[PDB]
């Protein structure tokens, strides 16, 4: 069958923009994981001298990650989400294409670079740009659904200089594995994705921030129940009174939780004490929103907004808009690789 | 998202009459004016037809309309198959409205069925095309979209309307029903959703002999524009009295131009 066109055929392939004739990438890959491959691209046609991040989605064709990324920041514009330059679609093999601006680094390598061993400011300027960008994104009626340091971008040296972008939007949603980020209404089989429940994910990154440890650390273990991972929040948060988190009757996975559970385990847990071993004051501002954000109930937890409005960010030192603060980046550029 | 001042639909889909009419011209060597309208309306209910079929939500069908309708606003009838085109868009549709991926054997069940069933006044053969075609389709859909997949509705700001004039019950039912029918015109390409909306609710007033002068004038709003909108949703009616779709269009869809095929 020939359903196209010939003379629009043979104009539309002439004219084609092709990933592979406008960049240098081979050999340049940075990432690999699920999400397909990343690699750090220059222009062949040396116009400019900018470096570019492209990235190969997992898979052939339009899958539901490739078709939400696209759509959704074929929208959005603003400095804290990562800007989507341009999609390449490559016909022979099916695979599409997204190009961005390169961002030297990321909050996983940020945060490994200093537990391999985080400036107050830098952490303060860090979290406010998150929930900026994460505000932005829920007053667009998107949830992330997957925040995680590998997903917060930092730009490096350039104009945007640490400058957070969130980036990821493979499993984000219109609301009109590794579950340490992952609310705990989720974990006891809520059936919806909700705004709270990026804020629980922003909490336990702010927490990772302070003190460079992940706060739900777990070993790795179908249904939505994760008896370790609620037994590793349990053991940091205590377990939730009543009176705290009323709701927690309505969750599908309850009588589960009252079988493999008993509150009293947990009497001598609560935030305040792991912080406190960590070295964070229970009487910190810094402390105190937190608190708000790692709410239990997501009803009772605080929005990106208000939390914007804390005043930890009116406390000494002011969040910047480059991270780093005019000081030298002492982070390890991404490496190439090299392997099979 | 959720601002449509900021949109590419907004920014990039909403058009100029005259572009849209000079763009219109290769293929009005063929046909009329009447008939590229009425080759529209075919493929419109053609869209609908799939998406029931599929049991594919309002939002979903309305979606894979305003696709194939921006696609030959800027293309060709025969640059490629409509027919081919129409269930692409379905296609597409599901996944960015997040009913997910249609299964091969069901979009092409679909495709297959709704043709041969609903349309076979006009379609004497049965669809041709499998589901490698429809993937190949795809990919030259959205780069040709240039990748603008959210389009906004005017369900939603009708709704909020209604309920604002504290008549959802009463002047809800027509006003959505009204609102089908613009999908039969070119208003999705030439206007807000909001106006289109306003003129249908504005209809569904009149219609239903309820007056609401008071309400509407208090809007903010460019009032001239609704009214072209209203006319052309009058014009929509009488064309559809004097339109007999299953006895023209099998005529029509023989002058409609065809794809050359390879030398
Ligand atoms: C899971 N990672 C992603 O989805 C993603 C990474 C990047 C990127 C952009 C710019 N520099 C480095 C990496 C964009 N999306």
């Amino acid at each position: 069958m020939e359903f196209m066109d010939y003379d629009f055929k043979v104009k539309l392939s002439s004219e084609r923009e092709r990933v592979e004739d406008l960049f240098e990438y081979e050999g340049c890959k940075v990432g690999r994981g699920t999400y397909g491959h990343v690699y750090k691209a220059k222009r062949k046609d040396g116009k400019d001298d900018k470096d570019y991040a492209l990235k190969q989605i997992e898979g052939t064709g339009i899958s539901m990650s490739a078709c939400r990324e696209i759509a959704l920041l074929r929208e959005l514009k603003h400095p804290n989400v990562i800007s989507l330059q341009k999609v390449f679609l490559s016909h022979a093999d099916r695979k599409v294409w997204l190009l961005f601006d390169y961002a030297e680094h990321d909050l996983w390598h940020i945060i490994k670079f200093h537990r391999a061993s985080l400036p107050r400011g830098m952490v303060k300027s860090l979290l406010y740009q998150i929930l900026d960008g994460i505000h932005y994104l829920h007053a667009n009626w998107v949830l992330h659904r997957d925040l995680k340091p590998a997903n917060i971008l930092v730009m490096g040296e350039g104009p945007e200089r640490g400058r957070v972008k969130i980036a990821d939007m493979g499993f984000a949603r219109l609301f009109n594995v590794t579950f340490w980020y992952r609310a705990p209404e989720l974990l006891l089989g809520a059936r919806h994705y909700t705004k709270a429940i990026d804020i629980w994910a922003i909490g336990c990154i702010f927490a990772e921030l302070l003190t460079s440890e992940p706060i739900f650390h777990c070993r790795q273990e179908s249904n939505p129940y994760h008896h370790d991972q609620l037994d590793r929040i349990f053991n940091v948060m205590g377990f939730p009174a009543d009176k705290d988190w009323e709701d927690i009757k309505k969750m599908p996975e309850h009588s589960t939780l009252m079988k493999d559970f008993r509150r009293n385990t947990y009497t001598n847990c609560s935030l305040i004490k792991y912080m406190e071993k960590h070295k964070v004051k229970p009487d910190s501002k810094a402390f105190h929103l937190l608190q708000k954000l790692l709410t239990m109930d997501p009803i009772k937890r605080i929005t990106s907004e208000q939390a914007m409005q804390d005043p930890y960010f009116l406390e000494d030192p002011l969040p910047t808009s480059d991270v780093f603060a005019g000081c030298q980046i002492p982070y390890p550029k991404r490496e190439f690789l090299t392997e099979e | 998202a959720g601002n449509f001042w900021q949109s590419s639909h907004y920014l990039q889909w909403i058009l100029d009459k005259q572009d849209l009419l000079k763009e219109r011209q290769k293929d009005l060597k063929f046909l009329s004016e009447e008939e590229y309208w009425k080759l529209q309306i075919f493929f419109t209910n053609v869209i609908q037809a799939l998406g029931e079929h599929l049991k594919l939500r309002q939002q979903v069908i309305a979606t894979a309309t305003v696709y194939f309708k921006r696609f030959y606003a800027r293309y060709s009838l025969k640059s490629i198959d409509p027919v081919l085109m129409a269930p692409t868009c379905v296609f597409l549709a599901s996944k960015v409205e997040e009913f997910g991926v249609v299964s091969n054997t069901r979009l092409i069940a679909a495709a297959t069925s709704v043709l041969k069933t609903r349309f076979s006044y006009a379609f004497p053969k049965e669809f041709p095309y499998r589901m490698n075609h429809i993937l190949e389709c795809e990919f030259y859909l959205l780069e040709l979209m240039d990748c603008c997949l959210i389009v906004y509705h005017p369900y939603r700001p009708l709704l909020q309307y209604v309920q604002d004039m504290g008549q959802e019950d009463m002047l809800l039912p027509l006003a959505w029903r009204i609102v089908n029918d613009t999908y039969r015109t070119d208003l999705c390409l030439l206007y807000p959703p909001f106006m289109i909306a306003l003129a249908c609710l504005h209809v569904a007033c009149v219609v239903q002999q309820k007056d609401a002068r008071q309400w509407f004038a208090e809007l903010s709003v460019d009032m001239e524009k609704i009214l072209e909108i209203i006319r052309v949703i009058l014009k929509l009616y009488e064309q559809w009295k004097n339109f007999d779709e299953r006895k023209e269009m099998a005529t029509i869809l023989s002058k409609m131009p065809k794809p050359k095929p390879p030398p």
